[PDB]
């Protein structure tokens, strides 16, 4: 029933996957071993969404970890929860994709991602009725974005009618880590354009303004910033996991929030967010949430929203809450905000409530937005390219690995191309 | 005999289920394991000894919502194979209802349906309860209503719709959900009464002094409405009003099958301790903006026909008094083609209700069904915002990838057209 | 006097054949070790002081299956004379079970049934207890048919086989095992009774809610239907079916023996509550295609007669309604040559349930024994089977090392294509 | 009672033969002594198709054990078991063959196997209802190969009737130990065609992969993939040993999986097999082990199975199952794997089930697929052979004595036809 399947690739998307996987253990009362210690009936009810039950009153989680580079693996398993995961879900190369999407795609990934496939259709088999696949990563790299997205190409090949998700993690200029990120994620973008039928667009910049300004943290970690990241993959997917007063599971999601295929690009939030010490001087209320998640300074992409306008919201609640408070909310913020709004879709906001909140609180909210001001993470991108492409730089290593130049342009003009296509809706 | 066989769909219509199998055990006695420590018969099967079986089934898409029945307080009422759920929802998409995964499941419905009709004796019709919002509620729902009508033929089909706000939308493809729908409903249902969330929150706030309306404060009031309508099957009282009887006096024309109901008193207990909830107040309030369950203006409006259901602690005479009344009042017109549009049923039990409900215990309680051109308005509004939508076919591709066909979409918007036209023209004096 | 000698044959024969002699002891209050602290003599000899003996003998080529007969519950129910085991199997090989190895062993069980069949002063027959795929099952059970035949001609011999199914076959060779013994059955038999596991299981599953049924289940609910057809002989109610008379009233052709048996209800102790099991509801049940008890579509065939056998608490009148309402529905077609087609059995005792059956105890069951053209479908399927891996002469040579002819295969398959083009002509109306 | 006479040959044979015997005593709790130490009265109920009963409380394997070399038999000996064996049923030389197939068909075999048939004579005397023999050894070497053919030509020469399987481990070319294999299996293969009912197709290769790849086992031992032979050779006689729901014999799989008389060499296979690490991750179901059997890396032959079709597959199931759900299965497979079955042979699963599980699970399978893939495995063979035979090396060793050129003609010749025969049927 509805069983989903998940999918980490690379350092960023392993690690991440770890946090995400941690935080779902606890919310379904699993332990670090597989067992069930939980109190309530209702977190075992649909704990198949996400876990296959082993002999002995065992559960392990629904979780393909891949990697061209074997210390990810060891880090995985050797972290608190590391042991819950099946040992032949573990698929590793031993050389790494030194931060090169060629690579990951065309080369070692290549090699790679038969036995990643081999498990995959397994994991497919041993669910009842697969709704359809999670994968997280980053663009930047080499093994996430290169080998990520031609995993992608394969499962979409042989699923073509089940549902593509990712949460894919995007460089910033603010936060320039690596010196090819430019291409990498170019040439992901462009894939992931035709293949994926939701895109989680998380921006490790956002998190660190999340992180300092708002959660007043003097030291944020990656763990910090994966934290957020993992907080809300949980609640996308609360719908398909607990019981509820208005129902809305991933299909529902995209079909509500995708007018044309190829807008897909989410820019998630999150609420509350609230520091240790300002905790004691809030309100616990629906509104407040509210007010939070349309926030500028709440959404995970660096993009601001009044720079765009929402095609579409979608909002889940978590937590006992009156419908007619968020009904009022939802409606008040599309009037009083209306030029953020397409005026060709009427009722921008779809809504989404399930009645069991989040461990340590009694409300909370997760927030999908399709803005147009995506196209401004992407135009920065295709810049940084362009600057890098004009000159060739870099470019010897990728072509060493089979690539041609053609390809290079190819992805560019998709980008292009997309990027037009948001500022057509956003008029 | 005079059995009602109830059919809830979708989440929405499970929901509505729930609290009216909680009101009619209440009714007739019948604890949440089917126990009893006569009429109750219109709405259970009665098996062996101590256990009564509600006449309904209960179908879902998904099995999120049906799987709470399953594990909850009434898991003992119903039997297993009265509740019907699949894997998939048709994820607000009435082609997946109607077509891609409604026709899995179909089939299974209707023969538990028959089966159960042929458990009935002398069948009065169906009670259908679903939103006209949702893919399951809309495209589901279609689906079963056509191949009722060709399996059942002249068999009365009543359907309770949640008809979508004005304002407070839930969903962004409402509008194309609830124009699909409507072209069905047309021309398999025989009656059909249409409520607005919108419109209860306003009453849950302003009559009952409830801050924060939630669902289950609505569909208790909706569960109400119905009993009110089915009372006249289930007791007995001075003047009774089958359902062939209410068609016969509520529907004026074919297509004109479009009552609105609302109901009165809805009170607190504190507030209610005050008010002299007389017969005539009542009535009056019966005909006001404000107690509407739908969003509209009948001051806009012209009455074809009322149907005034009175319960509890009611005589003749009064009622005719108000009526009288009520033909004076200048505000509430009715069309010249009926000089009077008044029918009348009185019952003799008061309302029974929930405990813990919103609802204050009264005397005397009415539901009238008026055939209102008000109403048009609402339609109105849905098609100019499905017009918007389908001006840039905003989401339609969604629906041509589950078998829907781009033409089916203008046809819809046609036959909307052509009923509000017809409205219109049944308004207009002479 | 009344006896009725019953032989299980092989694997199957003996398995289903447990269960049947679990379900007579516990009807006649006889215990595992033949004390009884009437009627049941038709199917028990009684011997000096509190012992009853089984009128039946076990056959199988091999040990294995009879051992446990031997070792386990009932082994002081029957005399070890009764249980009769070769060394060696037929090895899914017709022709082993009836020449090579079968010759071994036919002379000694004749032998043992003749003074089986001495001690019963009112023979009325044989029950047959074989499956068709099977080495055993079909070629020693063809030579023990023919031989009996012979011996006691005029006698009715009534046969139940576990026919092989469309997709759920566990053997290869099965088709042609299930083609040969078809061949002697036609000539031999007076009455056969085909059943399909895989009907079974789905019936286990949809009817009884049961994950996982496994061939204790099948047997079981086998068992129940032959008990149906005894019950006539073993007890006494309002109206009397002989076997005899069941013959006369449901095969109008001598090669049309073949009818198909359906019991009602099965249902879980949890599910049965909720239902009102009516005759009328259970009568209904029996002519729908689910619940058979060979996968095949009756809506595609037409029925030539049906004999149904009510047990418990029923009366004639009630039954009478079920037969019109039956007359009435147009899904169930009856050839034109039979203007009624309903023999009709009452018998006053209920069915009494194994305790930790999968069935729940019901005041009235029915097991409906049918004459449907349908059946033939089955047949040519198996035929379809049968002429791919003939084909090829895939598996032949085995046969032929045992001392079967290639020519007997040939003669075999034209015998079933008569046999279906007879099925044919029958059902056309005029 | 059906009892089953078991023959040892050359050291492979005898040392598989071994962990045979010691595996059977366990599971029908027989001890070091020959006592019955047992709990449950179905391990004495058919004791007798594998020992005979000796005086006073002892059980003696029907086994006889063959070599040239007398260092084998000291071997056994030796080893834990090694006493529970009738001493005049060893049956030894003093020479050994050195690799020479021609000295033991034709020379020192020639001298040693009368005394083999002597015993051998003896032992079906003994035995009420013989059923027929099983053979243990394999095909490269000298003894075995030469020797165990010219056993079994004498042995079906006095028992025509009875059945005559083989267990033959098959020499295999990245695991080749040996330099004139290729000729030895050539001639060995040929004299099998003719005179064993069936042949179980163990290869070396296959048995280290297994124990690599699935049982995770750093250094594999000849003792461990021993283990893995006497399973499944314990499988195939289950049904003959214990009680059952659906019985099957070595007849009855013999008749349903050979359907022309030269195509009885099968490629076997036994589930479940886990690692230590990875036992605690697993599902004790029918489902699961129905997947590990027809999976081509848990074959015990070198061929890979979608190389070719199954023309019969035979299983085997111990422990309490549910027959619907083993029926499910195996229709699921038949039906999913089409192009991998004969469409001229439909149903070409026989399934059996036997109620008593092996020690230590509560649930296995042993899979025996009759392939035309297992043509890969003779033709590697035919061209070691040829490629050898071209040039006559190493033939004057068997001229030497008595063979002569024709002979090799004819084996290769033999062997081709046989290959030929499996194509045409694959189709
Ligand atoms: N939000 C997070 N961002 C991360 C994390 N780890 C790395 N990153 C960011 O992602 C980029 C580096 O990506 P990766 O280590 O994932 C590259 P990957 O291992 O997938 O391929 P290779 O090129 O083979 O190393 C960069 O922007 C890092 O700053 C994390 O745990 N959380
Ligand atoms: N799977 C196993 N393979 C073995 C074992 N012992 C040997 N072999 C393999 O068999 C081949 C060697 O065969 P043998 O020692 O049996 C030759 P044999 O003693 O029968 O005759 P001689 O020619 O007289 O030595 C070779 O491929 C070995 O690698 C064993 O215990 N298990
Ligand atoms: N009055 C009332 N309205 C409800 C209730 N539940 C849902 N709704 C309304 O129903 C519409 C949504 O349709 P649902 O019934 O949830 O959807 P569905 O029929 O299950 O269809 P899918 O989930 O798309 O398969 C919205 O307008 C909701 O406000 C309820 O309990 N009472
Ligand atoms: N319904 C049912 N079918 C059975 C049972 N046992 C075996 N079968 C079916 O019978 C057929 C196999 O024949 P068996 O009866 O086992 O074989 P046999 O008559 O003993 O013949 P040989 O063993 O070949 O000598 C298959 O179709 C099995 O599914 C049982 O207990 N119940
Ligand atoms: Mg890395
Ligand atoms: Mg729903
Ligand atoms: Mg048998
Ligand atoms: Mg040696």
């Amino acid at each position: 029933m509805r069983e989903i399947v998940h999918i980490q690739a690379g350092q960023c998307g392993n690690q991440i996957g770890a946090k995400f996987w941690e935080v779902i253990s606890d919310e379904h009362g699993i332990d670090p071993t597989g067992s069930y210690h939980g109190d309530s009936d209702l977190q075992l009810e649909r704990i198949n969404v996400y876990y296959n039950e082993a002999a002995g009153n065992k559960y392990v989680p629904r979780a393909i970890l891949v990697d061209l580079e074997p210390g990810t693996m060891d880090s995985v398993r050797s972290g608190p929860f590391g042991q819950i995961f099946r040992p032949d879900n573990f698929v590793f190369g031993q050389s790494g994709a030194g931060n090169n999407w060629a690579k990951g795609h065309y080369t070692e990934g290549a090699e790679l991602v038969d036995s990643v496939l081999d498990v995959v259709r397994k994991e497919s088999e041993s669910c009842d009725c697969l709704q359809g696949f999670q994968l997280t990563h980053s663009l930047g790299g080499g093994t996430g974005s290169g080998m990520g997205t031609l995993l992608i190409s394969k499962i979409r090949e042989e699923y073509p009618d089940r549902i593509m998700n990712t949460f894919s993690v995007v460089p910033s200029p603010k936060v320039s880590d690596t010196v090819v990120e430019p291409y990498n994620a170019t040439l992901s973008v462009h894939q992931l354009v035709e293949n994926t039928d939701e895109t989680y667009c998380i921006d490790n910049e956002a998190l660190y303004d999340i992180c300092f300004r708002t959660l007043k943290l003097t030291t944020p970690t990656y763990g910090d910033l994966n934290h957020l990241v993992s907080a809300t993959m949980s609640g996308v997917t609360t719908c398909l996991r607990f019981p509820g007063q208005l129902n809305a599971d991933l299909r529902k999601l995209a079909v509500n929030m995708v007018p044309f295929p190829r807008l897909h690009f989410f820019m998630p939030g999150f609420a509350p967010l609230t520091s240790r010490g300002s905790q004691q001087y809030r309100a616990l209320t629906v509104p407040e949430l509210t007010q939070q998640m349309f926030d500028a300074k709440n959404m995970m992409a660096a993009c601001d929203p009044r720079h765009g306008r929402y095609l579409t919201v979608a909002a889940v609640f978590r937590g006992r809450m009156s419908m007619k408070e968020v009904d009022e909310q939802m409606l008040n913020v599309q009037n009083k905000n209306s030029s953020y709004f397409v005026e060709w879709i009427p009722n921008n906001v779809k809504t989404a409530v399930c009645d069991i909140p989040p461990r340590g609180l009694k409300m909370s909210a997760t927030f999908i937005g399709n803005s147009t001001a995506i196209q401004e993470l992407f135009k920065r991108i295709s810049e940084q390219f362009t600057a890098m492409f004009r000159r060739k730089a870099f470019l010897h290593w990728y072509t060493g690995e089979g690539m041609d130049e053609m390809e290079f342009t190819e992805a560019e003009s998709n980008m292009n191309d997309l990027v037009s296509e948001y500022q057509q809706y956003q008029d | 005999m005079r059995e009602c066989i109830s059919i809830h769909v979708g989440q929405a219509g499970v929901q509505i289920g729930n609290a009216c199998w909680e009101l009619y055990c209440l009714e007739h006695g019948i604890q949440p394991d089917g126990q009893m420590p006569d009429s109750f018969n219109t709405f259970f099967s009665e098996t062996g000894a101590g256990k009564h079986v509600p006449r309904a089934v209960f179908v879902d898409l998904e099995p999120t919502v049906i799987d709470e029945v399953r594990t909850g307080t009434y898991r003992q009422l119903f039997h297993p194979e009265q509740l019907i759920t699949g894997k998939e929802d048709a994820a607000n998409n009435y082609a997946r209802g109607h077509y891609t995964i409604g026709k899995e499941i179909i089939d299974l419905v209707l023969d538990r349906i028959r089966k159960l009709a042929d458990q009935c004796t002398g069948l009065q019709g169906f009670l259908v309860f679903h939103s006209f919002g949702g893919g399951t509620g809309s495209g589901f729902t279609s689906l079963l209503m056509e191949r009722l009508s060709v399996d059942y033929g002249k068999k009365s089909k009543l359907e309770f719709s949640i008809y979508p706000a004005p304002q407070v939308s839930t969903a962004v493809v409402e509008p194309y959900n609830s124009i699909l729908t409507t072209h069905t409903t047309l021309e398999h249902s025989d009656c059909a009464f249409m409520v607005d969330n919108e419109a209860i929150y306003d009453i849950c706030r302003r009559n009952l002094d409830i801050e924060r309306p939630t669902y289950t404060n609505l569909n208790r009031l909706i569960s109400q409405i119905v009993s009110s309508i089915t009372a006249s099957l289930r007791f007995d009282g001075a003047l009774n009003v089958d359902l062939t009887e209410f068609q016969t006096n509520l529907v004026p024309y074919p297509r004109i099958h479009f009552p609105l109901a609302t109901y009165a008193p809805v009170i607190s207990a504190e507030k209610a301790y005050h008010e002299q909830l007389s017969v005539a107040e009542i009535t009056n309030a019966c005909f006001e903006p404000a107690n509407q369950m739908v969003k509209c203006d009948p001051r806009h409006g012209k009455y074809m026909a009322c149907c005034l259901l009175y319960r509890g602690d009611v005589v003749p005479k009064d009622v005719n008094a108000a009526i009288a009344t009520i033909k004076t009042k200048r505000s509430i017109q009715f069309v010249d083609w009926c000089p009077t549009g008044f029918k009348v049923g009185i019952n003799y039990q008061p309302p029974t209700v929930v405990p813990g409900g919103d609802l204050a215990k009264v005397q005397r309680a009415v539901c009238m069904l008026s055939n209102t051109t008000a109403i048009a308005e609402a339609w109105a509004r849905l098609d100019h915002k499905f017009d918007l939508m389908y001006a840039k076919r905003a989401f339609v591709h969604w629906y041509v990838g589950e078998g829907m066909e781009e033409g089916e979409f203008s046809e819809a918007r046609e036959d909307m057209a052509a009923l509000e036209k017809d409205y219109e023209e049944v308004g207009v004096d002479s």
